[PDB]
């Protein structure tokens, strides 16, 4: 009964993953990118890249490794995906159109089986023999690389080493041999196998296991003439291969962890390396020459090229060209140099590409135009965070470098200026407290100020710390609407975190005030058992202390509400009046919560989404100032946001990357019948939805009557995507669900992976299709197919076209309906 | 409380929403948090009594507050709680007929199937009306012991006294009662991920795993696991890829998907059976690595803990070591079923005569 529409309006930003080979060509040196739904391939150049492509695939990309048979003349490509889709795909290009062709595909997914902790890994052996998979603890899935398998079926071979740290094929092996390390009760070990196709199973590696650094965390395998496996960790790096056996323990390498690596040299001779902190180092391998002509790796030396972005992934291209792929910041081009600058980096950047990701907060304001929205989103992660303004006239967006974290935002008209809350981290000194890394906003400020609400010492404790422990320091931050100019930072309290803002009008006062929700963190408390309800006043460029509540947990969000204040705190909702003498009092409480993480409102309805228990619609009850308890999601569903449609529609979203929508049950008859919201809509859109708001960036069309769409939510997500819901009659529903079917019956996809299966509600408890939901990108996919094949998708396909009598539909009408619908983002 | 490392929640939340750390951690952070509010379940909400002993337990699956649970002399009950309408009953012959195995009805919630001492597999209404007969011994002295469903399938399976397993359609086309064992079928289960295999346990020292469509050929089976003692039960999880297994003396085991033969770990507990008593059914918990149980003492048992009382146990799947431990007096009988919800807020218990309710804490304003 509930009928939506979800469209993307500004696809994924965030960098998965990136791999350099030579994919088009034999002579051609090509990229590929992986966008989480996303792959984009770009030809190198001297300078930097020219776009060839760009596609999406049903599927979020997990793998992606380029590799070349014997006999071939070019490079192949092989994807795996989430839901288990393999498949190796060949580039064919002819004139002006490019296709890419499906060489191989399979459903490599077991019929039983839990996700591994470390996730998915899958390799390519160097001679390509087979593909080596790791989903599952105690299995190594193999896809034997033979031409006839077109299906690319499997076998498994047990895994005795339950906890797999990582793991890659070796090279210079005469059978397939892998190299893992691995974690058991004794510590961190290497190991290997070698692989028999024959026997389907692991025999004797060629080198016995080794005890490795509690940390180790990756391997790479190191081609000839050095061969053998360099084992990176956090304190330490080692080289194995027999009986040959080099460590180096480098100072400066103790600050962040390596997390990303990549090949500079074919023979391996040198690599680079990324941090968690950005910093990019260059790995230099020494040889040592032999009288038989081999060359074995004499020692290993690090040198600190420079900073970048936070670094998912690298891959060095040519002329001391690398580009730097992120997720958590911008990605980038830079060039390498011999010799450094004045400061001794050998790091310069080229080319920035935009990163929105992750979108964990964001709100609309009519900045410049009344009616004409823009997005103000809380962007990226530490040192690399901003705020991103996006606005209609396709996008142009603006960056507000923060260089620490925000949390949420939230406009303040009366004062011309945004409140964000902002996380920075510190490390202790060296005589006294703790110290920032670097400058940023909140240590930017045009002004600035301290706590003084000693409420939070009650029975403090000294704990001993060790030297160097990071910590989060949190402050809110007032921005200038115009200039993004910081005009205020109020530093809150050592070891209380900031969770919820919202700025609003209480009682009976004119007065408008920012009010924070935080808690106390200790490292040793499974959940909050203090925190503060705290109200500021802005005026003549700072906060001023208004007000104070003191609570037993944190505080998990706020909403205005009819002029009151309600909050909900760990497994409690309280009601707080705002007084003559600017004091919170309550007026009353609700109890049957696990975790009550987020808040929605409209009317006196309210939506609570849990931790674990979906969501719940209670109603304050003005008539005798208590809630009652209206309906609950009786599914259990992992919540990451919630959002109200309208009095009859409830939005939800879960840690599997599925949408839900949820109504009163209109058939009941009973009271226990009626509180039993159903899931009437279901979706799985493949992101990690944090945030709903309302607004719109198209302009309004004031008085638009008759437009397919009611109602306008924008979301955002982890990976930079930003999507819009909105609300659709029944007739519409049927016509553009008719429309998916046809058009899937067209569309080639790419590996021969079902849209349905594609779209299909998954849960590692329940798999299900969709329902109630309209894949706006799949509708907006229609008008880049030929038109033969668009009068093939509306072929004896019925169609009211405006207010009439049903008529068969032409190609034309078809491309007026989804013209029409693309204006609405 | 006692708990091992981990901290930082709302840190890891965060990073969740960032998408640095991956969801399995915070599930395991959670994990710990719901463990960590159990420990606050101790003030005991409810009590309920009826006529003769409880032998088996079943949730409403869509509702919080009602359960359907039935007894030593064939006597169901179902009972709502914060309702207070007086709860439904239904009697039966109240000596021999004890009914021993009971799960809803996915489709109908109001009706339920059940296995009895008297020989009838029935399915009938909590009205009273039968709505049909499964099954039926046609010779006394021989019963049933077992039984299950699955809706995505359409498939009904229940077990006997002697070694004979049955497996029908919702609406009849009986084509089974092939010999499994030589011995009773103590549980039976369908796995939920998957559709066409099946789990069955029995007194025999070995627990079986089925292809309930490949094989016909009685004992053509897929693959048998021993054991040094029978087993009261053998339950899926609800993921799929756990099987647990419990034992008669003092033993629970774990097996993987990977190498059903061969055990992934034992997970060692006191449910020492006994004749008059109700047979002891280790449980998971639907969405966590948890297993929830109720403990025999025997002073011969190499006990881990110094205190050893009638205490419900509580550990983690994968290591293998506890975490919280409920108890009550007032109920100091022995609890020999315990079942969460498959909701996950609410906990039932079957004691000798006695059903209790063991949800959290009620705050104070």
């Amino acid at each position: 009964m509930s009928y939506n529409y979800v469209v993307t309006a500004q696809k994924p930003t965030a960098v998965n993953g990136c791999v350099t080979g030579h994919f088009t060509s034999a002579e051609d040196l090509n990229l590929l990118i992986a966008k989480n739904t996303r792959l984009e391939i770009y030809v190198v150049t001297a300078e930097g890249l020219r776009p060839v492509k760009e596609v999406g695939m049903y599927g979020k990309i997990a793998v992606m490794e380029l590799f070349r048979p014997k006999g071939e003349s070019k490079d192949l490509l092989f994807i795996l995906t989430a839901k288990y889709n393999a498949c190796i795909l060949e580039y064919k290009q002819s004139g002006e159109s490019i296709d890419i062709i499906t060489r191989a595909h399979g459903n490599v997914q077991d019929r039983i089986g839990r996700p591994s902790e470390t996730g998915i890994i899958g390799i390519i052996d160097p001679e390509c023999r087979m593909i080596g998979l790791r989903l599952y603890d105690g299995l190594f899935k193999v896809i034997p690389l033979d031409r006839d398998n077109k299906e690319l079926k499997a076998f498994n071979i047990r895994l005795e080493e339950l906890h797999v740290i990582d793991v890659k094929f070796l090279y210079g092996c005469q059978a397939p041999t892998i190299c893992f390390v691995y974690q058991d009760p004794q510590g961190r070990h290497v190991k290997t196998y070698e692989v028999s196709l024959r026997e389907k199973e692991f025999n004797k590696g060629p080198w016995k296991q080794e005890n490795v650094e509690a940390e180790a965390s990756m391997v790479i395998a190191v081609p000839e003439p050095f061969g053998g496996a360099i084992i990176i960790g956090q304190e330490s790096i080692t080289y194995h291969n027999g009986d040959k056996y080099l460590a180096i323990a480098p100072p400066i390498i103790k600050q962040s962890t390596i997390v990303c690596h990549n090949r500079v040299d074919p023979n391996g001779s040198r690599y680079l390396l990324g941090d968690m902190e950005g910093r990019l180092f260059m790995l230099l391998l020494e040889k040592e020459e032999q009288m038989d002509g081999t060359v074995t790796l004499k020692d290993l030396r690090v040198e600190l090229l420079g900073e970048t972005s936070i670094a998912e992934c690298l891959t060095y291209l040519d002329n001391g060209v690398v580009f730097v792929g992120s997720r958590l910041g911008d990605s980038q081009l830079v060039k390498l140099n011999v010799d450094s600058n004045e400061q001794g980096s050998y790091v310069v950047a080229m080319e920035t590409f935009t990163n929105l990701g992750p979108i964990v907060d964001m709100c609309v304001v009519d900045l410049e135009r009344q009616g004409q929205g823009q997005l103000v989103t809380c962007s990226g992660a530490f040192k690399e965070g901003s705020l991103r303004i996006i606005r209609n006239g396709k996008l142009h967006i603006r960056t507000v470098p923060l260089y620490e974290s925000p949390r949420k935002i939230c406009y303040q008209e009366v004062s011309q200026c945004f409140g964000v809350l902002s996380s920075r981290i510190e490390v202790q000194d060296t005589s006294g407290g703790t110290t920032a890394l670097r400058p940023s906003a909140s240590t930017q400020a045009l002004s600035s100020s301290v706590s003084s609400s000693k409420l939070f010492s009650s029975s403090t404790a000294p704990h001993e710390t060790s030297f160097g422990e990071e910590v989060e320091v949190h402050n809110l931050l007032i921005i200038d609407q115009h200039t993004f100019e910081v005009l205020h930072a109020h530093q809150f309290l050592q070891n209380e975190y900031a969770l919820s803002l919202v700025s609003c009008k209480l009682g009976k006062d004119p007065n408008t005030y920012f009010i924070v929700g935080t808690a106390m963190v200790y490292p040793e408390e499974a959940e909050p058992k203090q925190g503060r309800i705290v109200v500021f006043q802005y005026s003549d460029g700072k906060l001023q202390t208004v007000a104070e509540k003191e609570v037993k947990g944190a505080v998990y969000s706020m909403v205005e509400f009819n002029g009151k204040l309600l909050a909900s705190i760990n497994s409690t909702v309280r009601l707080y009046e705002w007084t003559t003498e600017k004091e919170l009092r309550t007026e009353c409480n609700h109890y049957n919560n696990i975790m009550a993480l987020y808040l929605k409102t409209k009317g006196d309805f309210i939506l609570v989404g849990d931790l674990m228990r979906s969501v719940l619609l209670l109603a304050y009850k003005p008539m005798e100032g208590n809630f009652e308890e209206i309906a609950r999601d009786f599914n259990p569903n992992w919540m990451s946001a919630v959002e109200i449609l309208d009095d009859d529609n409830f939005l939800g979203a879960e840690n599997a990357f599925n949408l839900f929508v949820c109504q009163k049950d209109s058939a009941a008859t009973t009271d226990e019948e009626r509180q039993h919201l159903q899931e009437v809509g279901l979706f799985h859109l493949g992101e990690f939805v944090n945030v709903f708001c309302h607004g719109s960036l198209v302009m309004q069309n004031l008085g638009e009557t008759s437009t397919p769409t009611q109602g306008s939510v924008l979301f955002g997500t982890v990976n930079g995507m930003i999507g819009l819901v909105t609300s659709l009659s029944e007739s519409w529903y049927n016509l553009l669900l008719d429309m998916q079917n046809r058009l899937n019956k067209v569309i080639k996809s790419v590996g021969k992976i079902e849209h349905s299966f594609w779209r299909s509600f998954h849960t590692e408890r329940k798999t299900e299709p969709a329902t109630g939901f309209i894949d706006g990108d799949l509708i907006e996919s229609f008008l880049d197919i030929s038109r033969p094949k668009m009068q093939e998708v509306v072929a004896n396909l019925q169609y009211d076209d405006g207010s009439g009598m049903k008529r068969e539909a032409t190609a034309d009408d078809l491309i007026k309906v989804v013209e029409e619908l693309t204006r609405i983002h | 409380q006692i708990l091992p490392p981990c901290r930082s929640i709302v840190r890891t939340l965060h990073q969740h929403k960032l998408g640095r750390a991956s969801w399995p951690s915070v599930q395991q952070g959670l994990q710990q948090s719901f463990l960590h509010t159990l420990d606050s379940y101790r003030i005991l909400q409810k009590a309920a009594p009826f006529d003769r002993r409880a032998t088996s337990l079943a949730w409403h699956p869509t509702h919080p507050s009602t359960v359907a649970v039935g007894s030593k002399g064939g006597d169901i009950m179902l009972w709502n709680f914060g309702i207070k309408d007086k709860p439904t009953f239904i009697k039966g012959i109240g000596a021999g007929g004890s009914i021993t195995g009971l799960k809803f009805n996915p489709l109908n919630t109001n009706q339920f199937y059940a296995s009895s001492m008297e020989g009838t597999t029935r399915l009938q209404d909590f009205k009273g009306n039968i709505l049909r007969v499964f099954a039926s011994s046609d010779t006394i002295n021989i019963w049933f012991c077992s039984l299950d469903v699955s809706a995505s399938s359409r498939m009904v399976v229940t077990g006997d006294n002697v070694g004979n397993v049955i497996l029908l359609n919702m609406d009849g086309k009986e084509l089974w009662n092939l010999r499994m064992h030589k011995k009773k079928v103590t549980h039976v289960a369908l796995n939920p991920c998957c559709d066409w295999f099946l789990a069955t346990a029995s007194v025999d020292q070995t627990v079986k795993i089925w292809d309930l469509r490949q094989v016909r050929g009685k004992a053509s089976f897929l693959y048998s696991l021993p054991h040094r003692h029978p087993v009261n039960a053998a339950c899926f999880s609800p993921d799929g890829a756990r099987l647990l297994t419990t034992d008669q003396k003092s033993e629970i085991r774990v097996y993987s998907a990977s190498q059903w033969d061969c055990p992934l770990g034992l997970i060692p507990h006191p449910h020492r059976h006994f004749q008059h008593l109700t047979p002891i059914k280790a449980a998971w918990h639907p969405r966590y690595n948890l297993i929830v149980v109720g403990r025999y003492p025997d002073p011969n048992f190499k006990s881990c803990t110094p205190y050893e009382l009638r205490t419900i146990d509580v550990f983690d799947g994968n290591s293998g070591k506890m975490m919280c431990q409920l108890y009550d007096p007032e109920s100091s009988g022995i609890s020999s079923l315990n079942e969460f919800n498959p909701m996950g807020d609410t906990l039932a218990s079957a004691m000798g005569y006695h059903i209790l309710i063991w949800s959290q804490e009620e705050a104070r304003t």
